[PDB]
RNA sequence: AGGGGAUCGAAGAUGAUCAGAUACCGUCGUAGUCUUAACCAUAAACUAUGCCGACUAGGGAUCGGGUGGUGUUUUUUUAAUGACCCACUCGGCACCUUACGAGAAAUCAAAGUCUUUGGGUUCUGGGGGGAGUAUGGUCGCAAGGCUGAAACUUAAAGGAAUUG
């Protein structure tokens, strides 16, 4: 079976979490420049690493993944994340309020517009 | 007692109602919750949103009481109370831990995730029920937001609200964190409406 | 309730009770009874001479292998046979 | 031995010792 | 069936303390289970008492602090001579400091202090503290 | 609860709990002023009657007997005393 | 508690819950003692100015906490019509 | 021990419950106790039906189904790939799948 | 060095809090030995019993050593401890960690007469563990302790001088009498009597006064 | 003891299987299974949990009765009904969750309110075997039931859980 191990997993994730404004979909150029930016004891073991960084890159091609996180991503997260409409849908568009919460209401003491409608069983 | 400024305003009522904050469980009830007024046909409970609003100062003045605001902890394991939690952290300090608890973090000195902290603030008691079970560890109280059919063992102040909800979570959650700012002296103003949004406690399937 | 009477004219059915209830036990069921004094080839008492007949290599129960040299005794009071234990390295051979 | 089988063994045995005795009695 | 309004009176009492509540509602409420807690009340166990005349027998509503831990009945009504209430004191109080082994004497119910006191001795109803 | 009034209680829940469990215990039925038409001659009637109650002007019906309240007839007035 | 002469002994006396007067033991991890901070003239907290309420193990687990803290909370006048005495 | 708080079945207020035969053993069980399961099946097959209908007559017709209630004791249920075994916990369960 | 990692480890080690009073009055949670360490240098350990127990296995039987260690000094205080471990030497040293964690205060008092320096329990009181219910019963002065050779000892270190002691179950389950013992002198301080009636102004906890010589 | 006697079927006969198989499987099949009038009085006759009474946690459903609701539907749009829905209540068969508590634990809203030991009351047990045996009484047509030892023997039997 062609299961890869969590040595190899860890080290394409960490990869893919500190040098993405780099490395691509090659496996070539990623293996060429992992024996560049890591200290790997063997080829074959950089090469499984170069391979699952190919695989995860073409992953996040098409997507997130779960587990990764880098700053580019991060920081569109952000971005959605301070979203806002203009116009706050709480606010008033025309409120509806059953009989019982216009009693409440009244039993506060407050001025506030209602469209009250009956609520049926 | 309090200089009556902080009374139920017309503003926050609309808010409330908007929501539907005051729109609680159907005809199951937890006898622990006098919250309610007048049942409504459909079986449907509404809530005192005054005594919501009470607690709800009262909350606040217990965490304003917290030195350390960092010694604050806001959890929400729903998706529809990440987000609040998160902006509460941002404008407060109040360490979130918005998604998973992680067993053992309150307990289990060790571990990466573990926080001391001397106020743990709920979503809702069910789905977080870890870490309320874990704050009777360790001597912490427990803010929470329940609806009426919620448990309320091992919950200190309850803050009364449709946690069904989308729009009420993060309501709650920015009211909160105002009232908060207010007594801590950010919010100079207790009467201007701060003019963060409501709706950016908000949850989005995006 | 616990079972027991416990209302303050209820002794005599704790009494009778009691004494049913002791001839459950054994150590007072062999007192009462005289089972020492009709049976146990003393008379209840704590020692007995007799007259020896013959000489007895009793194997021992398990787990032991071993000849335990006891002896076959007639008592002078009751004439009753009994098997005696004689307790040393040698000692039979006082015992003719 | 199962505790009804040697139930009805003790009973068969009690049927045949009050019959051996009725020879006597 | 009911035999003893007194010890089903201070079993409510004793389970509404275990629960942490503050008040308990007694039924049939008799003359003794009122000098009871008169003699609790006076030395400090459970606070104000209120009895509601029904037409019946009563009841009482009993305010609850938390200084009481148990109080219960000995039933029978043993009779107790004078050391016979130190031998009782031993057996069924915590300690010789506080306590009150609590009996009906000729001279009214009341504590046994008290009753050492007035040199008197009676029945043993049950014990407070 | 842990804390609560049983002297006041609220009307809702005395009205809500059975009639000998309240705080005291007493009864949920009442009189009627009962018209016939015709005879005025008003009759007193148990809600919980248990007899076919007739006027004694003359023997119409009043109200038939249930396993609760009376059933009172269809042409009938009454009022709560 | 004291000796003969004043003196007094019983090193740590210890602290009671604010709903129920029971002590509350060294080993129970389930007390919680809530400082609810003051405010003064303008809306702002006052640092270091609580009011304070131990509640126990036993009455934080029944689930009657909130109950209590309520009551607690309006007899000490920082709350209002939220609890009520006639259930 | 005890394994189960309803002891093997369903009594709770009867006494006798009147018992009924296994269809494969012809076992007596108590109906309470049996396992009871409705074995409803078309008649045929849905393999067969496509030449039913088409050698058949009365077109739309229905082609009707076959009722019977089957009542297995526990072990012929056991061995019949039935409400087979169960951990200690989710013996409790009460639901079917 | 220790470099604690807890709020009640890092004030300990500044030294805002001398005494553990502080910690069993606000019923915080001890999770460093170092801070009992710390704050009761004078507590001696005592080790009661080494029970092996086994594990059966595909390859025969899988041992490893129970020890049950009693820690305390003669006034006030004691701790329990018991740990299960593959040598001797590990079990007795854990278990003298888990027993300095779980120490807990006795009160003390008189069986009458305040004359000086309590010698005995104030109070009846029980504990049960098992099957084993150990009851303490206060004794006037000169009575000694009565009681086993191991609740002896454990009472000992906890500095009762005289006690007497009712029992009933299997007491030859020492792990099971120990902590029988053990509740019930920590019970002492659960009881509540009346010299205890007397309201208190609820202090202000050190987590709170001393917030920023804590974590950061 | 009469009647009845289809079915199934202790006995029994047979066909197999099997080392044997007077057992399991198969086919027959008496007594019985049904009933009338009497006897017997036993059972894992079990909730293996005595009856009475009070208190103590939540939740919902269900059986019976009752109350209320401008509630839905059917009638004669309509009424009264009846059947349903909502709320409540008394009394039941039970159930789910938790353990404040209890318990050796399995588990228990009772098996809780029990060393902080007493609400009232009946019955039974005191290591295992021998032994529910022997004997004597008493009931019974009998089968048997009820009552019920001793000698002698023995350091373990046993319960609940744990990893293998
Ligand atoms: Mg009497
Ligand atoms: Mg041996
Ligand atoms: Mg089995
Ligand atoms: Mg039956
Ligand atoms: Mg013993
Ligand atoms: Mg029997
Ligand atoms: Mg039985
Ligand atoms: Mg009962
Ligand atoms: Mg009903
Ligand atoms: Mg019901
Ligand atoms: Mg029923
Ligand atoms: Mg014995
Ligand atoms: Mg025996
Ligand atoms: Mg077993």
């Amino acid at each position: 079976g062609r299961v890869r191990t969590k040595t190899v997993k860890r080290a394409s994730k960490a990869l893919i979490e500190r040098y993405y404004p780099k490395l691509t979909l090659d496996f070539q150029t990623n293996k060429r420049l992992c024996d560049e930016i890591a200290t790997i004891q063997s080829k074959r073991l950089r090469n499984k690493i170069a391979g699952y960084t190919t695989h995860l890159m073409k992953r996040i091609q098409k997507g997130p993944v779960r587990g990764i996180s880098f700053k580019l991503q991060e920081e569109e997260r952000e971005r959605k994340d301070q979203y806002v409409p203009e116009v706050s849908a709480l606010d008033l568009s025309r409120l509806n309020v059953d009989n019982q919460t216009s009693d409440l209401v009244k039993s506060l003491g407050l001025k506030l517009p209602l469209s009250v409608i009956n609520v049926s069983a | 007692s309090l200089p009556a400024t902080f009374d139920l305003t017309p503003e926050d009522a609309q808010l409330l109602l908007a929501a539907n904050t005051h729109l609680g469980a159907r005809n199951v009830q937890v006898h622990q919750e006098p919250y309610v007024f007048n049942a409504r046909p459909d079986g449907v409970h509404v809530i005192n949103v005054g005594k919501t609003w009470e607690k709800l100062v009262l909350a606040a003045r217990i965490i304003a009481a917290i030195p350390n605001p960092e010694d604050v902890v806001a959890i929400s394991s729903r998706t529809f109370g990440q987000r609040a939690v998160l902006k509460f952290a941002a404008h407060t300090g109040a360490t979130p831990i918005a998604g998973r608890f992680t067993p053992g973090s309150f307990t289990n000195y060790i571990t990466r995730s573990f926080k001391e902290p001397r106020l743990v603030i709920v979503t809702d008691p069910r789905s977080d029920a870890q870490a309320i079970k874990e704050a009777s560890y360790v001597n912490i109280p427990v803010i929470a937001l329940t609806d009426l059919d919620s448990p309320s063992e091992f919950v200190d102040v309850a803050i009364p609200c449709n946690n069904r909800g989308k729009h009420s979570i993060g309501l709650i959650w920015y009211l909160l964190a105002r009232e908060v700012l207010r007594l801590r002296g950010a919010l100079v103003d207790r009467t201007q409406p701060w003019s963060i949004m409501p709706d950016l406690y908000f949850y989005r399937d995006p | 309730g616990k079972g027991k009477p416990r209302g303050l004219n209820s002794a005599r059915k704790l009494r009778v009770h009691r004494r049913n209830n002791r001839w459950a036990e054994n150590n007072y069921k062999k007192r009462l009874l005289g089972t020492a004094f009709k049976s146990s080839p003393f008379g209840g008492s704590s020692h007995a001479k007799g007259i020896v007949l013959e000489k007895l290599g009793i194997e021992s129960k398990q787990p032991n292998s071993a000849i335990r040299k006891c002896v076959r005794v007639q008592l002078i009071k009751n004439g009753k046979k009994v098997t005696a234990f004689v307790p040393n390295d040698g000692c039979l051979n006082f015992v003719d | 031995m199962r505790a009804k089988w040697r139930k009805k063994r003790t009973r068969r045995l009690k049927r045949k010792r009050r019959k051996v005795r009725a020879r006597s009695k | 069936t009911r035999s003893s309004v007194l010890a089903d009176a201070l079993n409510a009492i004793n389970n509404a303390e275990k629960t942490g509540k503050r008040q308990v509602l007694i039924r049939p409420s008799s003359k003794v289970i009122i000098k009871f807690l008169q003699v609790m009340q006076k030395h400090g166990y459970i606070g104000e008492f209120e009895y509601i005349d029904d037409h019946r027998s009563g009841k009482i509503v009993v305010q609850l602090n938390g200084r009481l831990n148990k109080c219960g009945v000995i039933s029978p009504r043993f009779n107790v001579k004078i050391g016979d209430i130190e031998k009782w004191t031993a057996n069924l109080l915590p300690a010789r400091q506080f306590g009150y082994v609590i009996l009906t004497t000729s001279a009214g119910i009341m504590d046994h202090e008290e009753a050492r006191r007035k040199h008197v001795s009676g029945k043993i109803l049950g014990f407070v503290y | 609860v842990l804390v609560q009034d049983l002297l006041h209680p609220t009307a809702a829940s005395e009205a809500r709990k059975h009639k000998l469990k309240t705080l005291v215990q007493g009864p949920r039925s009442y009189f009627l002023d009962v018209k016939c038409p015709g005879c005025l001659n008003i009759t007193t009637v148990f809600s919980h009657a248990q007899t076919a109650v007739t006027c004694e002007s003359c023997s119409t019906i009043l109200c038939t007997p249930t396993g609760g309240k009376a059933k009172l007839s269809e042409g009938t007035s009454f009022r709560r005393k | 508690m004291e000796n003969d002469k004043g003196q007094l002994v019983e090193l740590y006396v210890p602290r009671k819950c604010s709903a129920t007067n029971r002590i509350i033991k060294a080993d129970d991890h389930a007390s919680v003692q809530i400082n609810v901070a003051k405010v003064d003239e303008e809306g702002r907290a006052i640092p270091g100015e609580y009011v304070t309420y131990a509640l126990s193990g036993y009455v934080r687990s029944r689930g009657e906490s909130d109950d209590s803290l309520n009551r607690l909370a309006q007899n000490d006048g920082l709350l209002k019509n939220v609890w009520s005495y006639s259930r | 021990p005890k394994k189960r708080a309803s002891n093997g079945r369903n009594k709770k207020g009867r006494g006798h419950v009147k018992p009924v035969r296994c269809v494969n053993c012809s076992k007596s069980i108590p109906k309470d106790k049996a396992i009871k399961r409705m074995a409803i099946r078309n008649i045929v097959e849905a393999a067969a039906v496509r030449d039913l209908s088409e050698a058949s007559v009365y077109p739309e017709y229905a082609l009707p189904k076959t009722y019977n209630k089957l009542h297995y004791c526990v072990s012929c249920a056991i061995h019949a790939r039935i409400v087979r075994v169960r951990s200690r916990e989710d013996r409790k369960n009460r639901a079917p799948p | 060095g220790w470099v604690p990692v807890t709020k009640l480890g890092r004030l300990v080690k500044a030294g805002k809090i001398t005494t553990i009073e502080e910690i069993f009055l606000h019923s915080l949670p001890v999770k460093e030995f170092q801070i009992i360490d710390t704050l009761l240098p004078g507590l001696q350990d005592e080790v009661m019993n080494i029970k092996p127990v086994q594990k059966q296995t595909r390859a025969g039987q899988r041992t490893r050593f129970k020890a049950v260690v009693v820690v305390g000094d003669s006034n006030g205080h004691v701790g329990l401890g018991i740990k299960t471990a593959k040598e001797v030497a590990g079990a007795i040293r854990a278990g003298i960690i888990i027993a300095k964690l779980s120490v807990i205060p006795i009160r003390r008092g008189y069986w009458g007469t305040n004359l000086g320096q309590p010698h005995s329990l104030a109070t009846k009181t029980t504990g049960k563990c098992g099957s084993v219910t150990v009851r303490l019963i206060p004794a006037p002065r000169g009575s000694g302790i009565v009681a086993s050779p191991a609740v002896k000892k454990l009472l000992q270190l906890a500095g009762v001088e005289d006690v007497y002691t009712q029992s009933n179950g299997k007491t030859r389950t020492l792990e099971n009498t120990l902590k029988a013992a053990f509740v019930a002198i920590g019970n002492t301080y659960g009881f509540l009597t009346p010299n205890l009636w007397a309201e208190q102004p609820l202090p202000v906890s050190p987590l709170d006064i001393y917030s920023d010589e804590a974590s950061a």
